[PDB]
RNA sequence: CGAUGUCGGCUCGUCGCAUCCUGGGGCUGAAGAAGGUCCCAAGGGUUGGGCUGUUCGCCCAUUAAAGCGGCACGCGAGCUGGGUUCAGAACGUCGUGAGACAGUUCGGUCUCUAUCCGCCACGGGCGCAGGAGGCUUGAGGGGGGCUCUUCCUAGUACGAGAGGACCGGAAGGGACGCACCUCUGGUUUCCCAGCUGUCCCUCCAGGGGCAUAAGCUGGGUAGCCAUGUGCGGAAGGGAUAACCGCUGAAAGCAUCUAAGCGGGAAGCCCGCCCCAAGAUGAGGCCUCCCACGGCAGCCGGUAAGGACCCGGGAAGACCACCCGGUGGAUGGGCCGGGGGUGUAAGCGCCGCGAGGCGUUGAGCCGACCGGUCCCAAUCGUCCGAGGUCU
RNA sequence: GAAUGCCGGCAUGAGUAACGAUAAAGAGGGUGAGAAUCCCUCUCGCCGUAAGCCCAAGGGUUCCUACGCAAUGGUCGUCAG
RNA sequence: CGUGAGGGAAAGGUGAAAAGAACCCCGGGAGGGGAGUGAAAUAGAGCCUGAAACCGUGGGCUUACAAGCAGUCACGGCCCC
């Protein structure tokens, strides 16, 4: 018998595939399905995703953005069918797969380590051209 | 109940 | 995760600024108080002529963890500070307005009037 | 505890055990074969393997990768022109360990031979 | 009172209902029955069962008899379900529903010789303030001349785990009948590829 | 610590019991198949060289 | 008195019940809710802080409750050493003085090795009248045993009003326990990268040692983990405690009792989980081998089987246990995947240059899920029933 | 037959603690009855305001070579003060 | 041993005579086995006698459901004369 395959085949119901790819340093907006009273709706949160674990189905990425003056991060698994969408709002270049150091910088700091990253932006321009 | 020590600490 | 000893920035407009839990208001020995609890605190500092002022014990609601708090959706939040808002023994805010984010599960543990009063939910 | 780990310590800290490991890749591939106590001898299989494996692939990186645990460029001119050759068909399993019957006398400790396969 | 004998194969969590399930996977089916016990016969009801394909080099004379007289072939491993009768001559996933409640019996991960602070929970001694080498250590244990003993069953660093848990309540989450597999939430005790034992729970 | 001490001197009999365990087991032969003479086993013949069928080893 | 170490703390408990809480009751100056008081009950529980060496006590904030005692005022061959008993020094006081003070003050050497019993763990031996491989019954033990809030019943019964139920039914927490590693969060001694100083290879480029038993830094897999996850306390049956009765004499009435029968507790017995036939009272079922030689016995050759040896293992101090040994995927290589790191070296282009861009998610790459006989578990050896007697 | 007597012998604890800085080792060749420990080579590590060098105390042949290994060397020894 | 004044041991025996064991064997040696000496070699130099504790080998009886200042009294089993 096989562990993994039986493991990965329970996965392969829920596993996803309309989420768009994306890095450490990217700056992101997901559509998130929130319920609160005493409906369900969907609150969009978009800041830079600092983190992504890597683990099959179960990844999990970590987004963290500045919130009237406190900054807040959350972490969504990959797979989550309570995302709606994601929206890549901006390509950053890290030259680090972990950007913890960005909870201590300042705005201005943080805009010069994350430069924007030029090749993937053109590369994003390179398709969305439809036939 | 403080009581007084009956030995001393012991010596080398 | 806050406990006996933690400071915890206030986030409304009572006049505290900052407050030092001396007490999780959990049942017998909570060791631990997270979004949506009630503690007893100090007053450690406060802007002058508040409502409120350095050395009263207050309680307050917690808001806002620097510990990261679990969803049953699976995902989590975490934020950059440890905060709660003054309240009365009635659950009511003690103050006019509340600053910065607060966490949903606010409104699931019955605070409806601070939720309401926040800038975002998240 | 030590719960599927791999790896041996055999008694050296972690720059020792790595000199361990390179000076005796440096003795078997400079004489075919050497003797050892048997847990050495084990240990020793995978680090040279992998050493032949990539003079097997030849490239400048793995002459630079090589040469990193190595440093004798003669020797490493040998690993790759004269060593490699013989084992391109093969994959995998460069080398082998023979436990010797007799033990070493100052110490009882048991002995056996590592060698590069024909 | 059904059961069934199966391997732990790994966790997972799954999405029910804007829900994470955090779930154990078992690979149950499919268990032969090889033997039945009877009151006439053993003086209880029980059903021996057999689980795992077994190379037949391996299995010696006096257990090949046994396999025969069952006309199953040779398994790797036998385990009894007590108080349990199916009507066929074999057993499937298929007994459990998900929804249902079981209890899964495994082998707890060995935790060796183990202290008393892993073992017991004990506190142990302070880091500072003059502690003197007792920092992992029980402290008393016990008191004077009287009585000038020690308890039996006093908690004492020694071996843990490798020994039979059993975990009760637990539901089932799905399952696959095509792959013989199980889905159970929450921890189930052993290592991956540790042999389990899945029975309908006692619990109300 | 304060030093623990044996309280009695230990019997000759209560010695000779607790060395009921020290007996040496003979160390565990099979022949050589190509020489016959005497060797542990997977180990190479240190007698001939030979393990496997086939020449190893001078000896 | 040829030594029984002396307060308090820490640690670890265990018992008592004159019960602090929770469970069950009778009386109440018991409307309800809440109290008072006594009876039954030791199953569990009995918080965090400030002061002081303190035990104790006062105080803060909570709580179902913040119980009182025994165990050499339990516990220093378990720790501490703040108190008190040594030698130093000073204050007050006493003494002409040396010195003294249930007066004060600052300081002040706490001993690696466990023989026996006992306790936690793990084996070796023999036994269990044939020898063996499996699977079990459970005598008897052990573990566990807590509790709160809100909501429905119902703003109902009760009460002038405030206030506010019994019974029955839901949901959600605190602490504790067992297990676990999917998530969250740790560690991850070389898995990747960056960096400084120096020595070296080989001058550049690229690298290696050392700076810790990782030079420093940023990350980080498996595993082991808690702050993270699942589940547990029961349900239920039986017998009772105080207490409440049914029927009923002695005693024409009355009486829970003298005959008999009910109801009745977190407690008791079963039930749940774990250990267990050395349970010498050594149990049971399935299956396998057999009437072997020579003289309930001795020697020897076998059978079914087993051990030795070897490759190993979320098993493990040794031992034991589990898997495998070419009839083979057991470990090591190699390959595929996962995973970490985050775009190798080399070349090309741009800048005077530090560098930058491209090739490129590149190169490297422990344990994880797998594949593959490339390397190694070669070859063998030794034990091992002939079945006492009515 | 006892004086924690005296002198000696031999036990026990026990194949137990320990074998004296955590700077560190690995292979090949040689010698020899015997080699982890002696010789040689290569690789690796440690000291370098020393763990290098030169004096003075103090020690008094320990210096050099040949032949040896019973004891001394905390193991071994073909080596050695 | 102590700077020193000073303190202060242990240790006798082959045989009448060395006749002190040539030679051979195993062993690197030590040691031992034969041979030889002697009245005697468990008189062999680690030498007269050679007690006891202490250690071992072989034999007989006995012991793995048993509670002990270890003996003592009775009976029985086994071994011996
Ligand atoms: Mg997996
Ligand atoms: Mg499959
Ligand atoms: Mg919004
Ligand atoms: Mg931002
Ligand atoms: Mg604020
Ligand atoms: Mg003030
Ligand atoms: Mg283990
Ligand atoms: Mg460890
Ligand atoms: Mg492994
Ligand atoms: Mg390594
Ligand atoms: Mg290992
Ligand atoms: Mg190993
Ligand atoms: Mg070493
Ligand atoms: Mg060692
Ligand atoms: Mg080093
Ligand atoms: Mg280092
Ligand atoms: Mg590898
Ligand atoms: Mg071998
Ligand atoms: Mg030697
Ligand atoms: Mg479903
Ligand atoms: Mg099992
Ligand atoms: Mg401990
Ligand atoms: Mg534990
Ligand atoms: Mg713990
Ligand atoms: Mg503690
Ligand atoms: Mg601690
Ligand atoms: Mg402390
Ligand atoms: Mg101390
Ligand atoms: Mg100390
Ligand atoms: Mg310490
Ligand atoms: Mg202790
Ligand atoms: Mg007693
Ligand atoms: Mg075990
Ligand atoms: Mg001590
Ligand atoms: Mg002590
Ligand atoms: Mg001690
Ligand atoms: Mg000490
Ligand atoms: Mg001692
Ligand atoms: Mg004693
Ligand atoms: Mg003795
Ligand atoms: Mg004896
Ligand atoms: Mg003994
Ligand atoms: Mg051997
Ligand atoms: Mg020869
Ligand atoms: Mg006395
Ligand atoms: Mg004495
Ligand atoms: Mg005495
Ligand atoms: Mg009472
Ligand atoms: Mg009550
Ligand atoms: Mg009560
Ligand atoms: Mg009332
Ligand atoms: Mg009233
Ligand atoms: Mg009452
Ligand atoms: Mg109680
Ligand atoms: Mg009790
Ligand atoms: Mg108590
Ligand atoms: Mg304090
Ligand atoms: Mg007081
Ligand atoms: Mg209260
Ligand atoms: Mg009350
Ligand atoms: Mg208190
Ligand atoms: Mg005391
Ligand atoms: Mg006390
Ligand atoms: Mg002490
Ligand atoms: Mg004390
Ligand atoms: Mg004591
Ligand atoms: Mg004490
Ligand atoms: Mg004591
Ligand atoms: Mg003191
Ligand atoms: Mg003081
Ligand atoms: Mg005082
Ligand atoms: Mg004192
Ligand atoms: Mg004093
Ligand atoms: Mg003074
Ligand atoms: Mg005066
Ligand atoms: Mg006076
Ligand atoms: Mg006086
Ligand atoms: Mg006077
Ligand atoms: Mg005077
Ligand atoms: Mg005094
Ligand atoms: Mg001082
Ligand atoms: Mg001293
Ligand atoms: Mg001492
Ligand atoms: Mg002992
Ligand atoms: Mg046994
Ligand atoms: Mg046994
Ligand atoms: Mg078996
Ligand atoms: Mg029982
Ligand atoms: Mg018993
Ligand atoms: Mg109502
Ligand atoms: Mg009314
Ligand atoms: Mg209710
Ligand atoms: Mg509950
Ligand atoms: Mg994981
Ligand atoms: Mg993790
Ligand atoms: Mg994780
Ligand atoms: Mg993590
Ligand atoms: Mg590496
Ligand atoms: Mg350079
Ligand atoms: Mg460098
Ligand atoms: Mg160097
Ligand atoms: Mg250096
Ligand atoms: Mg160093
Ligand atoms: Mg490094
Ligand atoms: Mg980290
Ligand atoms: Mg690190
Ligand atoms: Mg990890
Ligand atoms: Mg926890
Ligand atoms: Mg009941
Ligand atoms: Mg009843
Ligand atoms: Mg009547
Ligand atoms: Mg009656
Ligand atoms: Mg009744
Ligand atoms: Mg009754
Ligand atoms: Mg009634
Ligand atoms: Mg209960
Ligand atoms: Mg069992
Ligand atoms: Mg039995
Ligand atoms: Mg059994
Ligand atoms: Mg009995
Ligand atoms: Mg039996
Ligand atoms: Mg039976
Ligand atoms: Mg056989
Ligand atoms: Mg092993
Ligand atoms: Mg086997
Ligand atoms: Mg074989
Ligand atoms: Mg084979
Ligand atoms: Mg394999
Ligand atoms: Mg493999
Ligand atoms: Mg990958
Ligand atoms: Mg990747
Ligand atoms: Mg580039
Ligand atoms: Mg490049
Ligand atoms: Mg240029
Ligand atoms: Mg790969
Ligand atoms: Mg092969
Ligand atoms: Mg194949
Ligand atoms: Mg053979
Ligand atoms: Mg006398
Ligand atoms: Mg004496
Ligand atoms: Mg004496
Ligand atoms: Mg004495
Ligand atoms: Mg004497
Ligand atoms: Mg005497
Ligand atoms: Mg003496
Ligand atoms: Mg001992
Ligand atoms: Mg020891
Ligand atoms: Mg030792
Ligand atoms: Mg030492
Ligand atoms: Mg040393
Ligand atoms: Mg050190
Ligand atoms: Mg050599
Ligand atoms: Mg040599
Ligand atoms: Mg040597
Ligand atoms: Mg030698
Ligand atoms: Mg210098
Ligand atoms: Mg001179
Ligand atoms: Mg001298
Ligand atoms: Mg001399
Ligand atoms: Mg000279
Ligand atoms: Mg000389
Ligand atoms: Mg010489
Ligand atoms: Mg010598
Ligand atoms: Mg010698
Ligand atoms: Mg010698
Ligand atoms: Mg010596
Ligand atoms: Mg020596
Ligand atoms: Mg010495
Ligand atoms: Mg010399
Ligand atoms: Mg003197
Ligand atoms: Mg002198
Ligand atoms: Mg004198
Ligand atoms: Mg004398
Ligand atoms: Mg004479
Ligand atoms: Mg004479
Ligand atoms: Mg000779
Ligand atoms: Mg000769
Ligand atoms: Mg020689
Ligand atoms: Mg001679
Ligand atoms: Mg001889
Ligand atoms: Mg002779
Ligand atoms: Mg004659
Ligand atoms: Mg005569
Ligand atoms: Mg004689
Ligand atoms: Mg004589
Ligand atoms: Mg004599
Ligand atoms: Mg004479
Ligand atoms: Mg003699
Ligand atoms: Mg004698
Ligand atoms: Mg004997
Ligand atoms: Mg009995
Ligand atoms: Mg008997
Ligand atoms: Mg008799
Ligand atoms: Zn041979």
């Amino acid at each position: 018998m096989n562990r993994g395959a039986l493991i990965k085949l329970v996965e392969s119901r829920y596993v996803r595939t309309d989420l768009p790819e994306f890095r450490p340093g990217d700056t992101v907006r997901v559509s998130y399905k929130v319920k609160e009273g005493n409906r369900t709706r969907i609150q969009d949160f978009e800041g830079i995703v600092i983190r992504i674990r890597r683990n099959g189905f179960n990844t999990t990425f970590t987004v963290r953005k500045v919130s009237y003056g406190v900054g807040v991060e959350r972490i969504f698994p990959l797979h989550s069918p309570l995302i709606q969408k994601i929206d890549i709002v901006q390509r950053g270049r890290a030259r680090r797969a972990k950007l913890y150091f960005i909870r201590n910088l300042s705005d201005r700091e943080i805009r010069r380590k994350l430069r924007a990253d030029r090749k993937r932006i053109d590369q994003d321009r390179a398709a969305e051209r439809a036939a | 109940v403080d009581k007084p020590p009956y030995l001393p600490r012991p010596r080398p | 995760m806050i406990q006996p000893q933690t400071y915890l920035e206030v986030a409304d407009n009572t006049g505290a600024r900052k407050i030092m839990c001396i007490r999780v208001l959990k049942g017998s020995n909570a060791k631990y108080a997270t979004v949506g609890d009630v503690i007893v605190a100090s007053v450690k500092e406060a802007i002058p002529r508040g409502a409120v002022k350095e050395g009263d014990v207050v309680k307050a609601v917690v808001v806002r963890t620097k510990k990261e708090i679990k969803r049953p959706d699976g995902s989590a939040i975490r934020f950059d500070d440890n905060a709660a808002v003054i309240i009365n023994n009635q659950l009511e805010p003690r103050g006019t307005r509340v600053f910065g984010p607060v966490a949903r599960e606010l409104r699931e543990k019955g605070f409806m009037k601070i939720v309401s009063l926040a800038p975002e939910v998240l | 505890m030590r719960h599927l780990k791999s790896g041996r310590k055999l008694n050296r800290h972690s720059s020792h055990r790595l000199a361990l490991y390179r000076n005796q890749a440096k003795s078997l591939l400079t004489h075919g074969r050497i003797t050892t106590t048997v847990p050495k001898a084990k240990e020793l299989r995978g680090f040279v393997d992998h050493l032949i494996h990539l003079a097997k692939r030849g490239d400048l990186h793995a002459r630079r990768l090589v040469l990193r645990d190595l440093q004798d460029v003669k020797l490493v001119r040998k690993l790759f022109d004269e060593i490699a050759p013989r084992y391109r068909d093969r994959q995998g399993g460069y080398t082998r360990v023979l436990k010797l019957a007799e033990r070493r006398r100052g110490d009882g400790a048991p002995l056996a031979l590592v060698e590069l396969v024909e | 009172m059904k059961g069934i004998l199966g391997v732990k194969v790994g966790m997972t969590r799954i999405f029910r209902d804007d829900r994470a399930v955090p779930v154990t996977v078992i690979l149950a089916g499919p268990c032969p029955v090889v033997q039945r016990r009877t009151p006439e016969k053993d003086g209880y009801t029980a059903v021996q069962l057999g689980f795992l394909p077994q190379n037949p080099k391996r299995v010696n004379r006096p257990l090949k008899g046994h396999f025969a007289k069952a006309g199953v072939e040779p398994v790797r491993i036998l385990r009894e379900i007590r108080d349990f009768n199916p009507e066929g001559d074999t057993v499937t996933v298929e007994i459990f529903k998900p929804g249902e409640r079981v209890d899964v019996t495994g082998t707890s991960k060995g935790r060796g010789f183990a202290g008393v602070m892993k073992r017991w929970n004990f506190a142990g001694g302070p880091d500072s303030h003059g502690a003197h080498k007792i920092h992992r250590h029980p402290g008393s244990i016990g008191n004077r001349k009287t009585p000038g003993r020690v308890y039996k069953g006093k908690k004492m660093a020694g071996h843990y785990g490798a020994e039979r848990v059993t975990v009760m309540n637990l539901e089932v989450v799905d399952v696959i009948p095509e792959e013989n597999l199980l889905l159970v939430k929450g921890a189930v005790p052993g290592p991956n590829g540790g042999l389990v034992i899945v029975r309908e729970t006692k619990k109300a | 610590a304060k030093h623990p001490v044996p309280k009695k001197k230990t019997s000759k009999a209560r010695r000779d019991a607790r060395r009921s365990h020290h007996a040496l087991t003979p160390p565990t032969l099979v022949p050589c198949p190509e020489c016959k003479a005497m060797k542990p086993p997977h180990t190479v013949c240190p007698e001939c060289g030979y393990y496997a069928g086939r020449k190893v080893l001078e000896v």
